């Protein structure tokens, strides 16, 4: 199980892959303070 | 005296002496002289002196018995004391003796004291006086780790083993110690297993054995993204690996799945790695500036900003990172010194001193690495080239300082000499592109300085040349459009010559033609976008590319027009001819036989034949002439084609051509066969003899080959006739072959029968075969078994199989009774006398089957060795000669008298896979790992005799099984008996049938558990290979 | 060399079975080791001396069925092996066995599951006269059987002694003692010793026993010395007497039939409760204290007694003042302390351990850990450092370097010595805050790739066509090439 | 491995060379002590010579299958044989040392007698000859003298055991040694040719006149000597050519 | 680290379901399925199998583990078997003195590692009797047994051997092998029974695997 099992994931990265999505993510995470 | 005192003072027990050595002795002299000799003497002090040493006419008998009594009573002193006294001269004896002795002494330690011994050994290894033992090759630490690895149950800390293996040239011992604990551990041992895997990955990365490195991560890693990215990176494509790492990092930082720092460090570092390999230097500049790194020098100066300007930040960075110096940093510092010498700020002596220090550093780094040449040494070899060419550049600068005013032609000769020497010194295509880019950019720096000093043209034409070569190498790596685009943009150098600028523009236009934009626009932009300027070859290539792009779609007429234009641009260019031929062949394949475009296709193939790697065209020519032509129009086109055919490249396609000679293409192939006969006789002679009104032509070429080169024909036919006549099988060999065939048939009938094989009777064919074997074979155990089998009209399959197995065993014992070794002179006088009586040179048979291009450097036979070895094989006994070569290298050869009826098909498959091997050993990704299909070399001497390269030490897996059974004592047919009995007992008529697959699987599981253990090959090769390297 | 049929016949001839109570080459190899490491254990024959670990099959079924492997195997992304399929088939067998067990239990045909049986309250309380009579029963009956066997053994031993005397000669006779004859006046006025514990013979009685089934010698039928070499005396005296009529007047009590203790009715062969013949087996075991780790014991030679650390300076760098501080996290401080305490002050090994990075890692300037950095951090964190206390080569050079660094720190406000910061104030170069700059690089990479994609796209959207008039066949071109070749 | 090099090399002190020879001799004696002959050598040997006089010893051993004695690790057996040959080669070379000479001589005579006895026992149902050829091949005079004395003792022991020259040569390793010398006359290396030629010279001169056997083998001897004459290139030293010419022109006159 | 929570909640669910099963079954019934040691089996230990990989699998190889002397235990004894509590009437002797009672050793039927308990050296009771104390014995290991014109019946050695073999075949010190195996009750050989049981189990396992 340790070798063959991978944690699940959700397909929320479709919008983030675009450069504008990365700009938005960078702005949100930088200003998380 | 000193050793006697120190030994008899201590306790006689070996375990106490071992504890005293490991824990008590301080080894005051800091191991300048390997103290393992003293430790070995102390350990040997425990040995007894009573001579347990064992392995695992009347007057004459009395004297011999007295001598034998003298031989016995050989005490351990007579062996150990010489060993003690000889270990002083050489350290290899000390190392071997310690490796032999240490596990036995360790075994005496009871389990109660094991932890104390491990702690004492760790403390001994941790002491710092060993740092002066780095240079000795059989040093103490290597022997200690080897002995520790030999004795099971002792587990050292992982990072300690990594450090000792890395810094003391004990790499493979460290690998063994890390791999023993990496696998086969309990669930509670996950932490130590993870640490051991981490250490093993450190070692694997250090040795640059990146394949096992990537394998170990892909096995250990948990996330799917890491696995996919690592596999895509290992294959060689980098952009998709970059994208996968991008997705993995974004997913991890968005909290979509759990965030683990482990493998997140891997994602970060490997993203940086793939970014720098893909030549994203400008992007990495700001990252290096913001985070702080050591690649700031790598990207900012070595590939970005100029060193002659803004020197102070680069000097500060180098001084900051100069701590724990490594080669590459020394190249950076030396380059700073040299560029300063360009401005006359620094003298040449300073540069020479820096290069000397760097050379010493690289020699030390090389000495650290293991003795055998691995992939790791490639970087050090590149660094050696870097230093040598740096010295050449320093001499160039010294000469260039005295520009001699307008007398540039005075030093231009030396400048051209050095530049032409540089132009023929490049890394191979399969080297990593990082090395290529490093070298190219450094030479860009040097050429830029030469341009600066030089401000009937004297300019930087080497700039464009190295850029074009780098672009070609990037194309061979199948790297994405970014790198080739950057190279093409740099090709259009600012303030370049008009011709160089035009050539760069033409190259950019060709690259755009390779892109979809120019292809979509058409031939006006693909091949006519100002690309044609004093370069007819470039215009022809662009037109050919446009034609290929048109032929990709359904634009047949446009493709034909483009190919015609390309051919008319330059008729001598072969690539356009080949592309036109391939397009015509595609048309012939797509359209039916109603259109005979093969008339043009074969003509353009023949005129493109003039060119290496032309074998594709010849194969297509043979295929095209093999198909239908009622009027033989393609035959006339082949005959009327006045273009010269390459006789040498038809050598490989001799068997297919000879086979086709019988068909309607005889008038076509006869001329080429005659041409290949006179020019290269020996390659055709063997095949033409083997193949022997179809046969009348064979006699015609035989007569032609006899008329010219008569001595060669005489010598070859004499050699073949002597090999055929003098080498023959005995009646015992024939009986053994018949028994083997009968046993194979019986085993197949018994095992493959759908019935439960409960003593199922055999047909009359088995009885007839048994009677024939009994009649033909000489009276022996095999003959008796065959007669007994023939006695029963319808015997059970089990009884017949048992009788055949007994007969085969008896025949095998009889064959193996005779000694394998023999002499060549007695069996055949002529072969041993061949080299004296040979008239002219002969190359070793089978050399022409290879894919070389010239006949100049073939190995020629010197003399048959007098030692003829007889070897028992699967089919039967075969004779093994040993032909010596002109260069002095042996070429063992095996002779197969029975041969087979299907040898032609085997030879054809061999040819095909040799072609695949030739194509496979040129591609960058395949060659980087040294991949080869290692086919044998087999040439048919006569219709019944073939010889194949059979070097010694080829032991078949069946041989491994035989050795295992022989050592254990089990009979060879034990699993077969187990399977047949279990299958017979499973099918009980009392209740209905079971599932055949299930019972077969359970029988196989039982066989694996009891009869043949899973760890068979591993144990065999562990006892076969002692040293872990 | 046996024939093939001989092998197929042999495997059908069953196999000689090895009983559980039988030396199987997996033992203590007798008392080869020290007596102080061996312990004698006396267990009743009913109970087992050795037990194998196991977990209830229901637990195994639930743990395997919470996530079966047959779902994972088709979805694998890593190389398989026979062992994985072995495990999958084994868990499938677990599942099918449990399913069949449950199906049998549902049909109320499972022997292991039975209703609880009623118990009479009166019987279990007090012992009646008949039960005491049955205790005396069992005891005298075992006594009579063993007495008959012992008497037969002793009588046949006496007969064998007589036969041996009548053959080897008066040698086996007693050595005799002088005869004390008394006078007429005297008549005028007128093992073999000590609580003997005679054993009894095994049970073969009479017919088989003249063949004398003996280990190597006649058995011990009388042991009255009672010492038992002083080793087995406690074994003899502390074994419970078996089949005792009266339990030393301890209450009343009552011994019931063994089939009455069990609520199960023993309806199956497997459900047979123990025979309870009241026997004790004797087994020797390795002492658990012996397996415990113990301090090393040995004898010193000429020297080595109290041979006896010191922190020598690692090689310092050339005197400079352009370095950058190396920030140490609290976890790094703990690791450094633990290693320095454990790693025997070998600064190279500590620097190697802290700077172990498994995937082509570029070391940040702040995070780099060379041996000199580890030494500086240890000196800073110790706070008990003394300059003159240090001993070893490189002492003076490192002392001078430290003095120069301290003077530079005093004169110039810039920090050269490493400094520690808590996890709250993570600085620029740390691994925790790489993601900002990295994401900046990621965004620029996306920008470059989109520039390559969008720019290529519009240029790709073009079209044009040309006339194919006067197309020339290649044959005319071959003739032209041949004419050119003839010209040249 | 280092013992061989140290024994060959004269640069190290003689003490280490003596110790290396002692180690080599100890290993060789350890190997020799394994294949022990039956204790009752006299009566069994007499019965064996009676059986071989009956001339039916060889066919009796094989069963219906020719091979009846199983063996294990044939590659290990070959490696052991090679190691034994190399150890005996080192033993021969050790005779050159003055301190070693006496014990090396005693050991070599003892192993010669043991090898002839072992060959006799096997024939009732080797590798000494290769070391003999090496010793005859050596340039050092003492090694050549040792080899010549060793072959002389081979013949002397053979004639002592069988009792006469005519009876010995029939069932002796003399024929096998002859075949080995003739075969090594065909070998490629020069020094092996020299060893074979000198061995044939002594066998045809010093041996006690077995003229009929050499008359039978004259054709093979002539062919082998012509081959050794042909193969040796003129650029090499001509001692083998002169020896072969002398042997041819004397032997061809002798028994014809 | 959420996998640790997943694993611990899986254990919690398993133990909760075991508890509910035992509470629903034990009320009015005696269920021995959950108890691992209650139907105690003294398995044989053949040495033929050597590789020892996945011992439960390889039904033919596992068939060598013939069960001998099956037994049932009091629930308190089974409870003492669980955990490391010593048996009720254990007597441990060391240096001629009583020490704390020792728990049974734990051995792996698969692993061939050395164990710390040997075979029973001897069997003995201590019984008072009318003469005095006695120490009865049986042999720990069984003997190989049977170690020893028309013919007249008295001279017939075979008939006398038959008498002395039948008369001493049911009250031996150690009983015969008499394994409790289903082979005899199925009227078929043990080999065929084991092979077909393994076949059925493997077929059902494969169909279960192919189900999902």
């Amino acid at each position: 199980l340790r070798l063959l099992d991978s944690p699940q994931s959700t397909g929320s990265i479709s919008q983030y892959l675009t450069s504008q999505g990365l700009t938005q993510l960078y702005n949100t995470l930088m200003s998380a303070d | 005296k000193l050793m006697s005192i120190l030994s008899d003072s201590l306790e006689l027990d070996i375990d106490k002496r071992l504890f005293y050595i490991i824990k008590d002795q301080n080894w005051e002299y800091l191991s300048d002289y390997p103290w393992l000799n003293q430790a070995l003497q102390l350990l040997y002090g425990s040995f007894h002196l009573d001579s347990p040493i064992r392995l695992s006419i009347i007057d004459f008998v009395a004297k011999h018995n007295e001598f034998l009594d003298s031989v016995r009573s050989l005490t351990a002193g007579d062996i150990l004391n010489p060993l003690i006294d000889i270990s002083y001269q050489s350290a290899e004896t000390i190392h071997n003796a310690w490796v032999v002795v240490f596990p036995v002494a360790y075994s005496a330690i009871e389990s109660r004291y094991e932890l104390e011994f491990t702690r004492a050994l760790v403390k001994l290894l941790f002491k710092d006086y060993h740092i002066r033992q780095q240079d000795a090759r059989p040093n103490v630490i290597k022997s200690l780790l080897d002995g520790v690895g030999k004795c099971p149950g002792l587990h050292l800390p992982p990072h300690l083993v990594k450090y000792l293996g890395s810094n003391y040239n004990a790499w493979y011992g460290a690998i063994k110690l890390l791999e023993e604990l990496s696998e086969g551990q309990g669930i509670d041992n996950q932490k130590i297993s993870d640490a051991n895997q981490d250490a093993l990955l450190e070692v694997y990365m250090s040795l640059q054995e990146d394949d096992m490195f990537y394998g170990t991560w892909r096995r250990r890693a948990k996330y799917f993204e890491t696995n996919a990215a690592l596999s895509y990176e290992q294959i060689g494509i980098w952009d998709k690996a970059l994208q996968l790492y991008e997705a993995a990092q974004i997913k991890a930082r968005s909290g979509v799945f759990p965030f683990g720092e482990s493998e997140y460090s891997l994602w970060e570092d490997h993203w940086i790695y793939c970014a720098e390999k893909l030549q994203h230097w400008e992007i990495l500049t700001e990252l290096a500036k913001h985070e702080g790194f050591t690649d700031l020098l790598l990207e900012c100066g070595w590939r970005g900003a100029d060193w002659i300007a803004d020197r102070e930040p680069l000097e500060q960075s180098v001084k900051t990172v100069m701590d724990i110096p490594t080669p590459r940093r020394q190249i950076f510092q030396t380059f700073l010194a040299l560029q300063g010498f360009s401005q006359q700020k620094d003298t040449l002596q300073d540069v020479s001193r820096l290069c000397d220090e760097g050379i010493q550093l690289t020699l030390r780094k090389w000495n650290a690495l293991p003795q055998r040449v691995t992939r790791a040494h490639i970087g050090l070899l590149h660094t050696f080239q870097q230093y040598v060419e740096l010295m050449e550049a320093s001499q160039v600068y010294s000469s260039l300082v005295t520009t001699n005013a307008q007398n540039l032609d005075v030093k231009s000769q030396e400048l051209k000499r050095v530049l032409q020497a540089w132009r023929e010194r490049l890394p191979n295509v399969w080297d990593d592109i990082n090395i290529w880019n490093d070298l190219v950019t450094w030479r860009q720096h040097v050429f830029g300085v030469i341009n600066r000093v030089y401000m009937a043209y004297r300019g930087y034409h080497e700039m464009a040349w190295v850029i074009n070569r780098f672009a070609h190498v990037a194309r061979k790596h199948e790297m994405p459009e970014v790198c080739i685009n950057q190279l093409t943009k740099i090709y259009t150098l600012p303030n370049i010559e008009i011709q160089e600028a035009f050539l760069k523009l033409r190259e950019q236009a060709k690259c755009h033609y390779q892109n979809s934009s120019e292809l979509n626009t058409g031939l006006d932009v693909i091949s006519n976008t100002n690309l044609v300027y004093f370069a007819t070859q470039q215009k022809a290539e662009f037109f050919t590319l446009k034609g290929m792009f048109l032929a990709k779609l359904n634009a047949k007429d446009e493709a034909n027009q483009a190919f015609a234009t390309a051919v008319q641009i330059d008729l001598n260019l072969p690539k356009a001819w080949a592309e036109w031929g391939f397009f015509n062949d595609r048309r012939f394949k797509e359209n039916p036989e109603e259109i005979f475009h093969a008339k043009n296709a074969i003509s353009c193939y023949l005129q493109a034949a003039g060119l290496g790697k032309t074998r594709k065209l010849l194969c297509r020519i043979l295929w095209l002439i093999s198909l239908d032509d009622a009027a033989g129009s393609l035959a006339k086109t082949f005959e009327d084609h006045h273009g010269e055919s390459p006789v040498w490249y038809w050598i490989t396609f001799v068997p297919q051509l000879l086979t086709s000679l019988s068909h309607k293409e005889a008038k076509i192939v006869r001329h080429i066969l005659i041409q290949i006969a006179k020019s290269y006789p020996q390659s055709l002679h063997f095949q033409l003899r083997t193949t022997k009104q179809p046969w009348q032509d064979v006699e015609e070429i035989m007569g032609i080959l006899k008329t010219a080169y008569p001595l060669l024909a005489l010598s070859l036919e004499s050699l073949v006739d002597q090999l055929n006549q003098r080498f023959k099988c005995n009646a015992d060999e024939d009986a053994y072959r018949l028994v083997i065939v009968l046993y194979n048939d019986g085993v197949q009938q018994m095992n493959r029968v759908a019935n439960p094989r409960e003593e199922v009777k055999l047909p009359a064919a088995t009885e007839a075969s048994i009677s024939r074997f009994a009649d033909s074979v000489l009276p022996k155990n095999i003959r008796e078994v065959f007669e007994q089998d023939i006695i029963a009209c319808n015997p059970n399959l089990e009884t017949y199989i048992s009788k055949l197995r007994k007969w085969r065993d008896c025949l095998e014992e009889k064959l193996d009774r005779s000694y394998g070794k023999a002499d060549l002179e007695r069996v055949s006088l002529h072969l041993s006398l061949f080299h004296h009586q040979k008239f002219e040179d002969i190359e070793i048979p089978g050399q022409y089957l290879l894919h070389k291009d010239n006949n100049n450097h073939f190995i020629k036979i010197e003399r048959f060795l007098p030692t003829l070895d007889l070897v028992r094989g699967s089919n039967g006994c075969y004779k093994r000669m040993t032909i010596r070569g002109n260069d002095g290298s042996l070429h063992p050869f095996a002779v197969q008298f029975p041969a087979a009826r299907h040898c032609r098909r085997e030879e054809r498959i061999f040819q095909l896979f040799r072609i695949f091997d030739d194509a496979l050993s040129r591609k960058v990704q395949s060659r980087r790992r040294n991949i080869s299909l290692t086919l044998p070399i087999a040439v048919p001497l006569s219709p019944h005799i073939r010889i194949l390269n059979d070097d010694k030490r080829y032991t078949t897996l069946m041989g491994i099984y035989e050795e295992f059974c022989r050592r254990k004592g089990q009979s060879r047919d034990e699993p077969f008996a187990y399977t047949i009995q279990k299958l017979r007992a499973a099918f009980d008529p009392r209740l209905p049938k079971p599932d055949i697959v299930s019972v077969r699987a359970e029988v196989l599981a039982s066989i694996q558990s009891t009869l043949v253990p899973s760890t068979l090959l591993k144990d065999y090769y562990t006892e076969k290979f002692s040293n872990y390297e | 060399a046996p024939t093939l049929s001989s092998l197929i016949r042999k495997y059908a001839q069953d196999e000689v079975p090895i009983r559980p109570d039988d030396p199987t080459d997996r033992d203590l190899n007798f008392e080869l080791l020290d007596r102080n490491k061996t312990i004698i254990q006396a267990l009743p024959e009913i109970y087992p001396h050795k037990i194998a670990d196991s977990a209830s099959l229901t637990e195994l079924y639930y743990l395997t069925q919470t996530f079966p492997l047959a779902k994972l195997l088709p979805r694998s992304h890593k190389s398989l092996t026979t062992d994985a399929y072995e495990s999958a088939l084994l868990e499938g067998k677990i599942a099918v066995l449990y399913s069949r067990i449950e199906e049998l239990k549902r049909q109320r045909k499972w022997s292991l599951r039975q209703p609880k049986r009623f118990i009479d309250p009166f019987t279990r309380e007090s012992p009646t006269h008949w039960d005491h009579l049955l205790a005396e029963m069992k005891w005298l009956s075992v006594d009579i059987m063993e007495e008959r066997k012992f008497k037969a053994a002793s009588c046949v031993q006496l007969a064998q002694a007589v036969s041996d005397y009548w053959t080897y000669g008066k040698i086996v006779c007693i050595q005799r003692k002088p005869l004390i004859f008394l006078t007429d006046e005297e008549i005028k006025e007128r093992n073999p010793k000590d609580e003997i514990i005679p054993p009894a013979l095994p049970t073969y009685s009479m017919g088989d026993y003249k063949r004398l089934n003996q280990n190597a010698e006649p058995f011990k039928l009388h042991i009255g010395l009672d010492d038992f070499k002083k080793e087995d005396l406690v074994l003899v005296e502390k074994l419970p007497l078996s089949f005792i009529f009266d339990d030393n007047l301890s209450d009343s009590k009552k011994k019931l039939s063994e089939y009455e203790k069990a609520p199960i009715a023993a309806i199956s062969t497997l459900l047979a409760p123990p025979e309870d013949d009241e026997w004790y087996k004797i087994v020797i075991r390795r002492d658990p204290a012996s397996e415990l780790s113990a301090s090393l014991d040995y004898q010193k030679g000429l020297f080595g007694a109290s041979s006896q650390l010191k922190p020598p300076k690692p090689p310092p760098i050339k005197n400079l003042e352009l370095r950058t501080p190396t920030i140490w996290l609290p976890q790094d401080d703990k690791l450094l302390i633990r290693y320095v305490a454990e790693y025997a002050f070998n600064w190279d090994i500590i620097s190697a351990h802290l700077s172990a990075r498994p995937a082509r890692a570029y070391v940040a300037n702040i995070e780099r850990r060379t041996p000199w950095q580890c030494f500086e951090r240890y000196i800073q964190l110790n706070d008990k450092f003394q300059f003159t206390d240090m001993r070893g080569q490189y002492a003076q050079s490192a002392q001078a370097w430290l003095e120069a660094a301290h003077k530079t720190q005093s004169t110039t406000k810039r920090r050269i010595s490493p400094l520690g910061v808590g996890i709250e104030s993570i600085q620029r170069g740390h691994r925790r805050l790489r993601w900002g700059s990295m994401l900046d690089a990621m965004r620029k990479c996306m920008r470059r790739r989109e520039n390559i994609n969008r720019s290529s796209q519009v240029e790709r959207k073009h079209t044009s066509d040309d006339k194919r008039t006067n197309v020339p066949t290649p044959e005319e071109l071959s003739r032209l090439k041949y004419d050119r070749d003839k010209a040249i | 491995s280092a013992a061989f090099s140290l024994l060959t090399d004269p640069r190290p002190r003689i003490h280490y060379r003596i110790n290396s020879f002692k180690y080599i001799s100890g290993i060789f004696q350890l190997f020799l002590g394994a294949t022990q002959l039956p204790d009752d050598y006299a009566n069994r040997l007499k019965e064996s010579m009676d059986i071989i006089l009956e001339d039916t010893i060889a066919p009796d051993e094989p069963l219906n299958k020719l091979h009846h004695f199983p063996v294990k690790d044939i590659a290990k057996y070959d490696s052991q044989m090679e190691l034994l040959v190399k150890l005996l080669e080192s033993i021969f070379y050790a005779v050159s040392l003055q301190e070693v000479r006496e014990e090396s001589k005693a050991l070599i005579r003892g192993t010669c007698n043991h090898f002839i006895l072992l060959y006799f026992n096997k024939m009732v149902i080797n590798c000494i000859f290769d070391a003999i050829i090496y010793a005859l091949s050596s340039d050092n005079s003492a090694v050549r003298s040792m080899g010549l004395e060793s072959v002389q003792l081979i013949y002397d022991s053979c004639v002592e055991l069988f009792g006469n020259i005519d009876c010995a040569l029939k069932f002796a390793p003399l024929n096998v040694m002859c075949s080995k010398f003739i075969h090594c006359c065909f070998e490629e290396p020069y020094h092996k040719k020299l060893a074979g030629c000198i061995g044939l010279e002594m066998m045809l001169n010093s041996l006690d006149i077995p003229m009929k056997y050499f008359n039978a083998r004259q054709l093979e001897i002539i062919r082998a000597l012509f081959y050794v004459l042909r193969d040796t290139a003129p650029e090499l030293p001509c001692e083998v050519t002169n020896t072969a010419k002398r042997l041819i022109l004397n032997s061809l006159k002798e028994w014809n | 680290s959420t996998v640790l929570n997943e694993k611990d909640e899986a254990i919690n669910r398993a133990v909760a379901e075991k508890l509910r099963q035992r509470k629903e079954s034990d009320r009015g019934w005696v269920n021995l399925t959950d108890d691992p040691f209650n139907p105690f089996l003294q398995f044989t230990n053949p040495d033929s199998i050597l590789e020892k990989g996945h011992f439960p699998y390889s039904s033919i190889a596992a068939a060598l583990f013939e069960v001998d002397q099956s037994n049932y235990f009091d629930p308190e004894i089974t409870q003492l078997i669980k955990d490391k509590k010593p048996l009720p009437r254990t007597l441990c002797f060391k240096d001629n003195a009583l020490t704390t009672p020792l728990p049974p050793s734990i051995y792996e039927v698969a692993s061939n590692n050395k164990l710390d308990v040997t075979a029973p050296i001897c069997k003995v009771r201590k019984r008072m009797g009318r003469r005095g104390l006695w120490i009865d014995r049986k042999m720990t290991v069984d003997e190989p047994l049977d170690e020893f014109q028309g013919m007249n019946v008295y001279d017939s050695v075979d008939d006398a051997n038959s008498r002395l073999r039948s008369r001493f075949s049911f009250d031996r010190d150690v009983p015969l092998f008499n394994p409790v195996d289903p082979s005899e009750l199925n009227q078929i050989s043990s080999q065929t029974q084991s092979i077909r049981f393994g076949c059925m189990l493997l077929t059902k396992a494969y169909e279960q695997v192919h189900q999902a």
